[PDB]
């Protein structure tokens, strides 16, 4: 199966430079037209750069010309976008995409968020949202993780290293008056299984290189 | 007949992609009690093969020659063989006096268009000093497999002056596809190109 | 520039709806390199149609594409709530660009009212030990995507230290929103209870936490 | 080395002009005998990999070749006891070449130095093809143009061949409105050659 | 040297056919653009047919399209013009010509006269025009041949098989009231040499295949 | 069609003269395949100029060629009596035709008057033995090219049986003509003499032949 993993996203100061990487798997990125496509939060898709088959013949959007450079490294099978003289308007999720037969983006990566801002990077504080006291009935219980006071976006939350997905809901972050984001991830689980089952949230904030595992146990007043 | 020895350059495909390239040596013109030696890369597992055929020939390869080759360093391959006492010598480096290919993609002639069956696209790569060239084709953003087009061998051009080469390639495509406005590209790979390949793209609209 | 799409189209379930894409002689006009992408909320875009007319694998026959001169249009029959997404056309342009449209938000009418599920978490022991306190009010599975959140300390309303999100589309077409009440540990401790009240289409859901309970 | 014998066609050059043509018989690896020879005086030469090679020609066999009569050449040589056999006749399932003279690309004209004319012969069943050029009514010498080898083209259906030829000319001559012609000689052409003529006025 | 010899010209009845030949030498007629160019008596040059290098790719003047055929036998190195459905207005001298580098007729033959007419072919009567008996020591004497009553044109006259040329003057033919032509060829020679020197006129009327030689002696009344 | 040349051009010795050749866009216009030929009387055409300007082997630089749009000009300087000839332009047309002009007669003025040389031959014995009789009056090396021929039997004019040629241009620019008196042998024998009188620019040259005298 074709796979594209973007990395490199995070905070950069206006006028700063960033490098995005894009690792290809299950195809050879040299043998295809490869592209970067960007989407500012809330807004539309904008094609950024293409690099044609085999060679280093690149094309660029005029919004990006004389600043960005699309590279390819065949030994690693990775695509690059070198970004220079970055501005507020370059804040976006950057997708790498494999073009098929007809200038069509057949395969997309998950995307990487570049934030251009004068603000400072701040790592999140993770807190357990402990489940309710009633731990013996036919009904469910909500427990979660509070990921408090980080910048910039984004944060990813998984439960038990991705093993737990059923009843998982990671809420979109609030932007607070302080300019820092907070978010919450909640999981609905059986009440009877609260003492037995281990529930660990895996919080990743790549821009601050903060990876936290937090175990969510029932309350000290629970029996 | 008279024993002869020559070195063979690395694959243009491998060099142009920027991956590891095999450098080969063969013995033309006796049982294979043979030991080869290489100069530029010291203790780098210089591999041998079985004695392939009339009279036999033993093939010796050497991996990871890309950076020294492209740097222009000279490869020597001395080969000891039982038939004689002292060995033979063969020298090979990357070629000098390089010239970039001029690439021209020519549209199909009025004659073929009117008949409205298959029409012929002609890729001409011209004026390049090392004979070695790759030619590949796109319809749209899709690369066509080798079997769907015809490429001639690189041959020396007429000149009293500098020694250049030329190659031609021919892609036959449906009149329908050409008339819909589909793009067709020929990509020319060559050592002297600063971006490895040069691409020319033709449609009916220009 | 940008290929011109309508900012939104809407339809009833089972309806046929169309999304138009107006380009130039340098892109949609004269060529057949027009592609359509579906973007569900959160997720990356997915190719539906390429080469004007050709469905990608998995895409049902409900989806179809066509071209006429300098504009193309996506067409959806048997319209389902599942089809609610942003839809982007793209096209190859003469200057070796790929040009996207502005995008079209597709709405499916007549979806039933769904009441918000409200979960209220008090401040964790760990947060209190860090001299901080947050009440997390999580609001999910409501339609349509509009709630008002009021906070209470005992019976007295609270507006300060409230940060509420705009509701965002879930994968199941219903909406999610969170609300956070910042207190000091000393504020949290010195009140009988705090409440999060979620009003949705004139019906309120109240959850209450106290420092002296589970 | 294995003893092997093979026949070679007559010179297309000779056959298309309508003159006498030599059919050659060689033992790549002595006296030969020919089936269709009716008083045709065969001629040998000095024998010269460089590992056991002899040649024998048979003149004035243009008429029977074009008629499609089959030629047999058997060779009695002193190494073996019995002779070898090789069969050759004019090829069937012939297709006439489709010739196209393509004008110089816009790129070269702008640079106002040499410009490149491209002759494409295509769709012809026997590989054998002559390519020749005119500027005006003057035939250009062989060494003033580059002609590639005739190569088999792709198809699931019938076996056809293509060849290309390239003539560099001064942009001056092209802009004066001089004519340039490529002439393609081939067996299946009822007029022996096909001519295509090009200038700036088309 | 490049040489071109046209033959086949003569009388042909209206609607009749006629094949002209052109023997090339000192070049290969296959290796060049070769043409027929015709010129009606008194009127201008008219290009008729061309055959391009090596092949049978031929072009024709619209005056001649469908009726005439240009061919080339490489084994004889001769060019041909087959002419069918012939008319009065096809009456002309027909030259073959080698084209050089620039659609330029660089080499021409002597021409062959094709005469399209309802009349009959008649060979000439050749008579000696004997020189004067006048002694005139140091002076010249006029003698000639009378080529009388032939059709069609042309008649050629050489003297001593082309060895004698100084003093030779062959006059344009008179067209008589009968429709037959007559001409004379005269040569000026020394008076002193009349008894000693032999003067033979060689008359060729190719249309009638008449080759006559006539010795021109002095008069029976003459003493040297 | 035919390329348009002037039917006649005249010039004085030592002067420059030009012969135009008006063609079209299909022939002379936007091409350089214009050639010029010289035709002397009773001889095949000779190439003077090819490729508009290029002078054939042996042709003196007195001859020059030029082109302007859809018409070409042959130019002759130091004009001489031996330049008197018919001049044809030709061009390659787009038909793969070679198109000739109508031809131009070049006359050179102020050449001196030359009196005709006249030779009268009586009937040969051979002809009389065949029961025919022809008097042959040969007129050469005269300029300009006009003569009247009168025949006499004794003193009496004869006009019946007279066949006279129109004067024709010799290799040396002067003119030749012949006149023939058909008689019967019996007529020949039964007069004292016959005369051929050639009047040229008001000067008559009389030659006389008798059956009796030698
Ligand atoms: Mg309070
Ligand atoms: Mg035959
Ligand atoms: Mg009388």
């Amino acid at each position: 199966e074709v796979q594209l993993l973007e990395s490199g996203g995070g905070l950069v100061q206006p006028g700063g430079s960033l490098r995005l990487s894009c690792a290809a798997s299950g195809f050879t990125s040299s043998n295809y037209l490869m592209s970067w496509v960007r989407q500012a939060p809330g807004k539309g898709l904008e094609w950024v750069s293409s690099i044609y088959h085999y060679g280093h013949n690149a094309y660029y959007a005029d919004s990006v010309k004389g600043r960005f450079t699309i590279s390819r490294d065949n030994s690693k099978n990775t695509l690059y976008l070198q970004m220079n003289s970055l501005r507020a308007e370059d804040t976006a999720v950057y997708y790498c995409a494999k073009v098929d037969s007809a200038y069509d983006f057949g395969s997309w990566g998950q995307g990487t968020l570049v934030t251009v801002s004068s603000a400072s990077t701040k790592g999140p504080s993770v807190f357990p949202l402990a489940p309710s006291s009633k731990s013996t009935s036919g009904g469910t219980a909500a427990l979660g993780c509070l990921v408090k006071d980080y910048f910039p976006e984004p944060v990813t939350v998984s439960w038990n290293s991705g093993a737990l997905t059923s009843g998982v809901h990671t809420f979109p972050a609030v932007l607070q008056s302080s300019g820092l984001y907070s978010l919450s991830s909640v999981v609905t689980v059986p009440s009877s299984s609260l003492g037995t089952q281990t529930y660990i949230c895996n919080v990743n904030h790549k821009p601050s290189n903060t990876k936290v595992d937090k175990k969510v146990e029932p309350k000290s007043c629970d029996k | 007949c008279h024993p002869r020895l020559s070195l063979h350059r690395p694959a243009l495909e491998d060099l142009l992609l920027g991956s590891e390239a095999n450098l080969t040596c063969t013995l033309t013109g006796d049982a294979s009690g043979v030991t080869f030696t290489w100069t530029p890369s010291s203790g780098k597992s210089a591999v041998q093969g079985p004695p392939e055929r009339g009279c036999y020939s033993v093939s010796s390869v050497l991996p990871g020659c890309a950076e020294p080759w492209n740097h222009g360093k000279t490869f020597t391959c001395t080969a000891a063989y039982p038939e004689s006492k002292t060995p033979l010598t063969a020298t090979l480096s990357k070629s000098g006096n390089t010239f970039r290919p001029e690439v021209h993609l020519l549209p199909p002639p009025s004659e073929e268009l009117a008949l409205n069956e298959l029409v012929t696209l002609t890729c001409l790569a011209r004026g390049f000093s090392p004979k070695d060239v790759l030619v590949r084709w796109l319809q749209g953003s899709q690369e066509l497999p080798r079997e769907k087009y015809l490429t001639w061998a690189s041959r020396q051009e007429p000149s009293q002056g500098t020694t250049t080469f030329a190659v031609t390639s021919i892609l036959r495509v449906a009149a329908e596809d050409w008339k819909k406005g589909d793009t067709f590209s020929c990509m020319v790979g060559h050592e002297a190109l600063p971006l490895a390949f040069t691409q020319k793209t033709i449609d009916r609209l220009a | 520039s940008v290929l011109t799409q309508p900012p939104s189209v809407s339809g009833a379930p089972g309806q046929r709806v169309t999304i138009s894409c107006a380009g130039t002689s340098s892109d949609i006009g004269g060529r057949t390199y027009v592609s359509w992408y579906q973007q569900l909320p959160g997720t990356a875009p997915k190719l539906l149609i390429y080469k004007v007319t050709i469905r990608a694998s998995g895409v049902p026959d409900r989806f179809s594409g066509s071209k006429s001169g300098t504009s193309a249009s996506l067409a959806i029959t048997g319209l389902q709530a599942e089809d609610e997404a942003d839809y982007y056309c793209a096209s190859h342009r003469s200057n070796n660009n790929i040009v996207f449209g502005g995008g079209t938000k597709l709405t499916v009418l007549g979806q039933p009212k769904a009441a918000p599920s409200v979960t209220l978490f008090p401040p964790s022991s760990e947060e209190l030990q860090a001299n901080k306190a947050t009440l997390v009010c999580l609001i999910s599975d409501f339609y349509p995507g509009a709630v008002t959140v009021a906070w209470k300390a005992d019976s007295s309303p609270v507006k300060a230290g409230v940060e509420t999100t705009t509701p965002s589309k879930q994968s199941n077409n219903k909406y999610a929103a969170s609300s956070y009440l910042s207190l000091t540990p000393e504020q949290w401790k010195s009140h009988r209870s705090y409440s999060c009240q979620v009003t949705h289409e004139g019906s309120t859901v109240e959850k209450t936490v106290a420092p002296t309970e589970c």
